[PDB]
């Protein structure tokens, strides 16, 4: 509860260099942890030149004790820096360089072998970097404690596998400080999923050592497992990750600490929805030019986003389910048409000729309509000025009839709009395209489900859909994320904070979290697919049922659903989720050296 | 899925070994559908018993029998015995949809996807790519369709002189009507197409789902050495044929010795 | 819901003639009621030559029934005209003429005395004309029913005391009409609020018959009470009006039908543009006393008719003085500019105000000319490849223009409180209070009051800004009214993004309290004048104003956006439901057997 001397050290590889989602977590955790630990909040992270200049303002030590520590570290051939990260909460950051590897080979690495009976191969860059980072962090905190008046309470919070070398050493060197190790993902889990046929059900069966060795990832696994065993308190991002940790690391998580996002989505919630849908609607009109028999107010947009993974984000399940939805919409006649946007980022050369031309024709038609509109404007104004209702036939001059005739000639096409927006450098290989062809969704006139795959992260610079990810997300009606393995659903979480209803799965961490925290997922607009306890085909059928239910929702009902989701943002806010880590931190102090601070669980 | 089946035709013991391999390959890739051979009287009793170990139903068809629906047609067209036997696939009205596969095909991956396609969805034929290779075709059993096919058999027969000819004449819509009715050639990869235009098999061969051994030397006929899984042709990739011979040796010779031969 | 053979007749005095706010209600109610009643929607109203000339198209009767009815009335010494009102939704309007039937006024008055015992005095025009209108509307309905052989069921929604004569007569004639009356504001309420010291609490204490008699408005009262008693369904604009109605008209409103506004008033870009225009006005008005930071500056405004008591502008003015003291005593960068845009007897723009805007023009022009010249010189220098010499870029020619500009700016006198020189300055309540309160726009003062005596318009030379655009710029709108039956002004503000402080005595305020549990979050602060004393209410306003001031930029943005979401509550789409209930209840109350005429609630 109360920290007399406690100092919080959130040690992570992604403090200063954006490499993965962990970086967003820290950048977002920093504000709330800032309040609880005050100026005792120190971030231990790798130095990146580009990172430091853009994000960090260099500073001097607040504490004379710290000054001594910084000086000592600087002295013995290490180039540690201290500064204030300019992110919210202004945390003090100690960014040590991993470029100062003066003695790392056969001295630091040598030591690690004697201490933890672990070795890192020369070729692996990430582990080699992490050993340097780990040793430096252990040295820093050990030196700090020694040079300063002894604070019985410090907390070092290690937030990833590669920061875990430090935790192994810290506990081994018998430094008197409680350390929390948090696995935002299981290392072996990522490889085992997709790599193996049935990762989830055979969790217990798998001989972790054998699998890890087989993938030449054994050193990394050993480090992750060592860190887990070493930590007094072990935390995991989600309950699903906890199940993985129990079997793969052979250690139950002591506490499960969910990831959170700050609400910066307010800058509305419905106005932005409308504006975004309009922009999306413009792209659709352009892309489908000439084959615009679909009612464009009745059309619903569904999207799947994130990094590029076919198995992990279960794009296959979404595509199979879309084919089944197409069948249902065809057999039972619906004015509504579904447009599915797959925004997974594959290799692209340029916008496809057809796609670019489509957008250009939309531009031409809009420009023409403007020219004719202005001329009608003048003629109407002139006609009104004389006191006569416009004689409609005479309003349009022969000059425009030619311009408009040319415009309607441009629209004419007999070829279905392309299934991708970008010309793919590698087309035939593309899993999404192969599946679209197999599934039979070729954007045919007859089809009620139209699939548009945008393989580039949506950008302001891009000519088509020149909206950034957040704005596009706001425009879409629904977001479908049938994730198989990906631990915490950062993308689904963002969607829900925005108020887009989002399909999640039991296998996704965000999905499991929502099930635990919400008695009915469906009512609040977050659908849960039970992919853990269902077969693949039955899961697809379940998704089809969800998608179809959404399609057959009344306009008013959908509005209600959206508004309900906007309430679920608080579940993912750091304010509420701050409780879980604070609990972990307090528990850490108690696990070792309990005499100074002992606090009993709520 | 009791409602849907892969069908295949065995006209002798030779094409029974083919069917045994096809059937095994469908099992290996874990079809949820029934396996339903059609056997002429010519298949020995001992071979039918081997067929029973692989196929859910071994259905006897004898066009020489005067009770057979095609018998009158056979008397008009005595050269089309095999074809009229194959066309009995349409009589299997216990099934709402089937995939017919010639006994000289081999499955390389799960193709329950074929059941998505509707009546006469077949891979474009190498050579005339406006005719549908009748090696693999999705169809819906019907007495009416069957009778119409027999009528066509009597009246005009087949331009090819085989099942491909008569099916093409009747289902002429395939060439132009719908692109959903064009199965990817991967679902019926006549080896001759790999051999004739090898550059393409190189890039789109990896994705092959069904290989069809259309050649002078049938897969059972080829000589096989178990020592290195070796074979002594349009079979440019000998890999597909190696996968025929292995499947045979592993999962048939046992079921073969067990019932004779 | 069986309205197939129901005809809606929304009798009103403002059907074509824009006498008052009721006119906006009808013009806005017409679209939604249009859908519900189809072509059976008729807006019986008074005939004005100007009205028919500009806003009413003349057309022939759609259904023969009326052709006979209009013809009979037209042939009997009376003038009735049928046409489409050209407002949105094209509601068919039957305009009775209250001048053409003057001949029979004495006959009509005689009948009224026997029927309803409500004499109308010879002097009063507004009622004498209303009696003519009422008798004529009763006649129209009676004739319609008679000439239409397959007899429909008619629902006549009278919308004021002026149409009240009709309801009294219709009920007495026993015509098969479902009659709804609506009091958009209690007649006695307006006189009592100004006249009496404590109108709101003594509502129970007041004897209406006595009070009305004293004000020589008794006949007008008697008609309004008679209509309420007679009406099958009696409705009121707001819950506050309902409280007045219970104790004054003496019949509790069956339903409360709020006067919603069509949301064709409809964003952040517009807000920014408007704020910039407002900032430019401020820059101009202060004329070299611009010692404050304009980015931190907040604009508060009060609009409406110039009623000191009714719009409770005294509360706002006192509360601004308290805000000034609080802001000055505490650390304040933020400065409040309060714009009282209330109509008065303006003569012309005051010398200083006009001159002040001209110096903004001069400085803008001088800055633009120097800016353009620097731009060209910079572009030329960059093209050569030489980095610009800053000293060389501005010529001696520029330093003369800028020197003149700086020489113009210098002022000694504090910027004026009122933009227009008043015909009568001493009497003006606003100015007297500003002087008393001590807000002279002195350099030290953190609260600067700019009273614009003319309704802001595009025509105005100083500021060609329409009320709408000015509203969209200001940060908050303060309407601490005492007697607003339905604050039209606060409602407009809320439909626009603008957070608006309203009173528990205002219709909009009471309505918002009833409809939203936590009012403050959504940007509508409800100052409670109903149960609080005047001084305590002022202190409460000061607290509200101060709270708004002590709000960080991002938090304020949230407040305004939450306000935009409260637009839907005011819009006729949603708010139409309350009147639709009133009609259905009227249809249920009378001729209960016929069709599906039964009430859900």
């Amino acid at each position: 509860f109360d920290l007399e001397n406690a100092v919080l050290f959130e040690v992570a590889w992604e403090v200063a260099n954006k490499v993965g989602g962990i970086y967003t977590v820290l950048q977002t955790k920093a504000k709330v942890t800032g309040d609880e630990w005050g100026d005792n909040y120190f971030l231990v992270g790798p130095y990146t030149e580009q990172g430091v200049r853009t994000q960090v303002e260099l500073l001097e030590a607040p504490t004379p004790a710290l000054k001594r520590t910084l000086d000592s570290m600087n002295s013995k051939g290490c180039k540690v820096y201290f500064g204030r990260w300019l992110i919210e909460g202004g945390p003090l950051v100690v960014l040590l360089d991993v470029g100062a590897s003066a003695w790392a080979l056969e001295r630091w690495k040598g030591e690690l072998w004697d201490t933890c009976n672990i070795g890192v191969p020369w070729y692996d860059r990430e582990a080699n970097d992490a050993v340097l980072f780990g040793f430096l962090t252990t040295w820093f905190l050990g030196e700090f404690l020694a040079q300063s008046e002894e604070k019985p309470h410090v907390v070092a919070h290690f937030h990833e596998w590669l920061a875990g070398v430090g935790l192994c050493l810290c506990r081994a060197r018998r430094l008197p400080v409680a350390t929390i190790f948090t696995t935002h993902a299981t290392l072996l889990g990522r490889y085992l999923c997709a790599g193996a046929v049935d990762f989830y059900n055979n969790l217990e069966n798998f001989n972790v050592d054998k699998e890890a060795g087989e993938r030449q990832i054994y050193h990394r696994y050993c480090m992750e497992r060592a860190a887990a065993h070493c930590a007094h308190v072990f935390t995991t991002v989600s309950q699903i990750t906890a199940i993985e940790a129990q079997h793969l690391l052979k250690r139950k998580p002591d506490i499960v600490t969910p990831n959170g996002l700050n609400v910066k989505k307010f800058s509305e919630f419905q106005n932005l929805h409308a504006q975004s849908k309009a922009r999306i609607q413009e792209f659709v009109r352009g892309h489908f030019y000439g084959h615009l028999d679909f009612n464009l107010d009745k059309t619903l947009y569904f999207f799947i986003a994130g990094r590029y993974e076919f198995s992990n984000k279960g794009a296959d399940v979404f595509l199979e389910a879309l084919a089944r939805l197409n069948y249902l919409l065809r057999v039972n006649g619906s004015e509504q048409t579904v447009v599915a946007f797959f925004i997974m980022p594959a290799r692209t050369n340029n916008f496809n000729v057809e796609t670019l031309k489509g957008q250009a024709v939309r531009k031409q038609l809009w420009d023409t309509a403007n020219t004719v509109k202005e001329k009608f404007g003048r003629k109407l104004y002139e006609s009104l000025l004389v006191g006569s209702l416009p004689d409609m036939n005479k309003m349009l001059d022969k000059e425009d009839f030619t311009m408009m005739k040319r415009a309607i000639f441009a629209t004419q096409r007999q070829s279905f709009p392309p299934v991708c927006t970008h010309n793919m450098l590698d087309d035939s290989s593309d899993p999404i395209l192969t599946t679209i062809r197999r599934i039979g969704l070729f954007n045919s006139s007859a089809d009620r489900v139209k699939v548009i795959f945008h393989p580039e992260f949506l950008s302001s610079t891009s000519p088509l859909l020149p909206v950034d990810y957040e704005e596009f997300v706001r425009g879409c009606h629904l977001g479908v994320f049938p994730s198989y393995y990906e631990p915490w659903g950062y993308t689904p979480a963002e969607c829900t904070v925005m108020g887009i209803p989002s399909i999640s799965t039991n296998l996704s961490g965000f999905g499991c979290f929502m099930e635990e925290h919400i008695a009915d997922p469906s009512a609040y607009g977050i659908y849960i697919l039970d992919r853990r306890f269902r077969s693949l085909d039955d899961s697809c059928s379940q998704l089809t049922s969800f998608l179809y239910s959404f399609c057959q929702q009344s306009r008013r009902q959908r509005i209600i659903q959206r508004n309900r989701t906007e309430r679920l943002s608080d579940l993912l806010d750091w304010k509420y989720l701050g409780r879980y880590y604070m609990s972990a931190r307090h528990m850490a102090l108690s696990k070792a050296f309990p005499e100074h601070f002992t606090y009993e669980p709520n | 899925m009791t409602d849907q089946a892969f069908v295949t035709l065995t006209t002798n013991d030779a094409y029974a070994k083919g069917a045994l391999v096809l059937g095994s390959s469908l099992k290996q890739h874990r079809t949820t559908r029934r396996l339903v051979v059609l056997a002429t009287p010519q298949v020995s009793d001992s071979m039918r018993k081997v067929l029973e170990t692989v196929f859910d139903e071994v259905i006897m068809v004898d066009v020489l029998d005067s009770g057979d629906s095609a018998h009158l047609t056979l008397m008009k067209r005595p050269e089309l015995g095999v074809t009229l036997t194959k066309l009995h696939c349409w009589s299997l009205t216990q099934y709402s949809k089937c995939v017919f596969m010639d006994a000289d095909t081999l499955v390389l991956a799960n193709i329950d996807d074929l059941f998505d396609r509707e009546e006469l969805s077949a891979a474009p034929d190498p050579g005339w790519p406006d005719c549908f290779n009748s090696g693999v075709f999705v169809y819906q059993p019907s007495v009416e369709t069957y009778n119409q096919l027999l009528h066509l058999a009597s009246e005009q027969g087949s331009f090819d002189g085989g099942d491909q000819g008569i099916l093409n004449t009747f289902f002429s819509s395939w060439a132009t009507t719908d692109i959903r009715k064009h199965l990817p050639f991967i679902y019926n990869l006549s080896s001759i197409s790999i051999f004739s235009y090898l550059p393409a098999f190189k890039v789109f061969g990896a994705s092959a789902k069904v290989v069809h051994f259309l050649g002078r030397v049938k897969p059972w006929n080829y000589t096989y050495d178990p020592k290195t899984k070796s074979v002594k042709p349009n079979m440019t990739h000998p890999e597909f044929l190696i996968l025929w011979w292995n499947i045979f040796t592993t999962n048939v010779l046992p079921l073969l010795q067990q019932f004779g031969l």
